[PDB]
């Protein structure tokens, strides 16, 4: 066949590929978290004692592997709020894509640079660094 | 924020609180600009009351 | 990709590559993944081998479901001669009854979901073959856990590159060929059109690897020529704009491939770049045009 | 634009 | 050494467990505040005195 269809907004895209997060409501991120800082470590010590191999080595990799597949769901668990933030601070002439890009990567900066610390709230935090990010992106725009 | 007039204190009672912010770098008229608008009470504050 | 032909009419691609548009332009809006190649004959050897595997695990499932419906429908019948032992009234018997008939539809539905999802990822593994799409990434995800051996599939321009430069023009020709001599006008028209194009791929003795590319070029600085106002500002020809963009957009790929991050930030960022090359050849020929001033 | 334009002086 | 303790430049290595290990991001070692106090630093002559 050789029928024309229309194109697909970027946008639209967006919504579809994150419309599978689900929020946990801030609870249980601390364990969430807990299996983050267990992997880091359990990374560092496969470094550190990579002279000694076994079931045991194995065994920190479930921690890591727990860890990379947390931080996997931890970075999808703040894709709405990173959005709504960036589309708070639109108008200003630049694409929503490129300020919704560079919120991603101010958070990936942020979470995988966190410590719970019973600090503020996580979400806090992560919207902190995202509006700093985007606004040092729209400045460098000028 | 101050001790009421006729209580008493005793030694290493506290006489009267203060927070102090905490330090974060930031951009002087950027991030003056973005912390005029939002960002208000998002960092720490310590105790030297 | 080049702007140029997975939407020009006719589409060169969707000729030379006989794929519809509309899974074309999917790939190019990283919407959907793709098969690029299986090693058909291989998984032919063990075909048996591997139906056989899907009777046990079938099977497993089979008993795992019988097992939990057996459980509920003897902890029904319980309940049900607990009540009449105690004397209820039939509303109270009605109500266990209706309740533990609906836990055990909705089991056997589950179990039929997990068994519709088993035929579907068989049947896609059977009758597979290049060209075939998967909308849903979840399928695809089950299909590479169960089977990731034969075939691989990735959803990118890059995907086409290594698709057509693995294909091969020559057979194909031939095949068009053959088809011609025979009648059947209604393909014998799609297949004179297909031929036609090939037969020029072949005839100009290049490859069709020319599209997709890995390199764009910049005119002169003069032929963009840079004006100073009163202020200085800037207001020349916005192929600076666009050259600002694209550029941009590059270093932020290469700075967050550098950091590292999972697979859909990636590609999200990968749309986007794809858009603005394709905003930069030719603004306006697909979708809304950008527009600052 | 990609488009090689050779000139073909032979 | 790092200005503060347990502490990494980038953020990378900060939660305590980590010591004694340099971090790649920032090419620094996580020991306590005391270390600074510790070690030294060479100048390089172009031209022998
Ligand atoms: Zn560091």
């Amino acid at each position: 066949l050789d029928a024309q269809s229309p194109a697909a907004d970027l946008v639209r895209v967006y919504l579809n590929g994150i419309g599978k997060t689900a929020l946990l409501n801030a609870a249980g991120e601390v364990e969430l978290a807990k299996r983050i800082e267990a992997g880091l470590y359990a990374e560092h010590l496969l470094e550190t004692r990579k002279r000694l191999g076994e079931n045991r080595k194995r065994d920190l990799a479930a921690v890591v592997r727990d860890g990379e597949a947390a931080r996997r769901h931890l970075l999808e668990a703040n894709l709405r709020l990173v959005v709504s933030l960036a589309k708070r601070y639109t108008g200003r002439g630049m694409p929503l894509l490129d300020l919704i890009q560079e919120g991603n990567l101010g958070l990936i900066r942020a979470m995988e640079k966190f410590d719970y610390t019973k600090g503020f709230k996580f979400s806090t935090y992560a919207t902190w660094w995202i509006r700093q990010a985007i606004t040092r992106g729209m400045a460098d725009q000028s | 924020g101050i001790v009421r007039i006729g209580a008493e204190v005793r030694d290493g009672d506290i006489l009267v609180g203060k927070v102090t912010p905490k330090g974060e770098t930031e951009l002087t008229p950027e991030e003056r600009l973005l912390r005029a608008i939002f960002g208000e009470k998002a960092r720490e504050v310590r105790d030297t009351s | 990709t080049h702007i140029w032909y997975f939407k020009g009419v006719p589409s060169r691609l969707g000729y030379l590559l006989d794929l519809a548009p509309k899974d074309l332009e999917k790939i190019i809006y990283f919407a959907a993944y793709v098969i690029t190649s299986v090693d058909e004959e291989m998984r032919h050897n063990e075909l048996s081998t591997l139906e056989a595997e899907m009777a046990v695990e079938r099977k497993a499932v089979e008993d795992q479901r019988d097992g939990e419906l057996e459980a509920r429908a003897q902890k029904l019948e319980a309940d049900l001669a607990e009540l009449e032992a105690e004397g209820a009234k039939a509303d109270a018997r009605r109500k266990v009854r209706d309740g533990g008939e609906r836990e055990m539809r909705q089991i056997r539905d589950r179990a039929q979901r997990e068994l519709d999802r088993l035929e579907d990822i068989w049947s896609t593994f059977t009758k597979l073959a290049p060209k075939q799409l998967i909308v849903d990434e979840n399928l695809y995800r089950e299909l590479v856990d169960r089977y990731g051996e034969y075939f691989t599939g990735a959803m990118g321009a890059e995907s086409i590159q290594k698709l057509i430069e693995n294909f091969d023009i020559d057979a194909e020709a031939e095949s068009l060929r053959d088809v011609i001599r025979n009648g059947k006008g209604q393909k014998k028209l799609r297949a004179l059109k297909r031929l036609k194009v090939v037969a020029a791929f072949q005839q100009s003795g290049n490859s069709p690897m020319g599209m997709v590319l890995d390199a764009v070029p910049v005119i002169p600085p003069e032929l963009r020529p840079m004006v100073q106002l009163d202020g200085g500002r800037f207001a020349t020809s916005d192929l600076n704009d666009l050259y600002r963009r694209v550029i941009n957009r590059n270093n932020r790929l290469k700075r967050l491939i550098d950091l590292g991050a999972p697979e859909i930030i990636v590609n999200n960022e990968k749309r986007m770049l794809q858009e603005s090359v394709d905003a930069l050849f030719d603004n306006g020929r697909r979708g809304r045009p950008v527009t600052g001033p | 634009l990609c488009l090689n334009v050779e000139v073909l002086s032979s | 050494g790092p200005t503060r303790d347990w502490e990494c430049y980038c953020g990378k290595y900060k939660r305590v467990r980590f010591k004694g290990i340099i971090c790649e991001r920032c090419g620094v070692e996580v020991t306590r505040a005391k270390v600074r106090r510790e070690r030294m630093g060479h100048i390089e002559l172009a031209a022998p005195v």
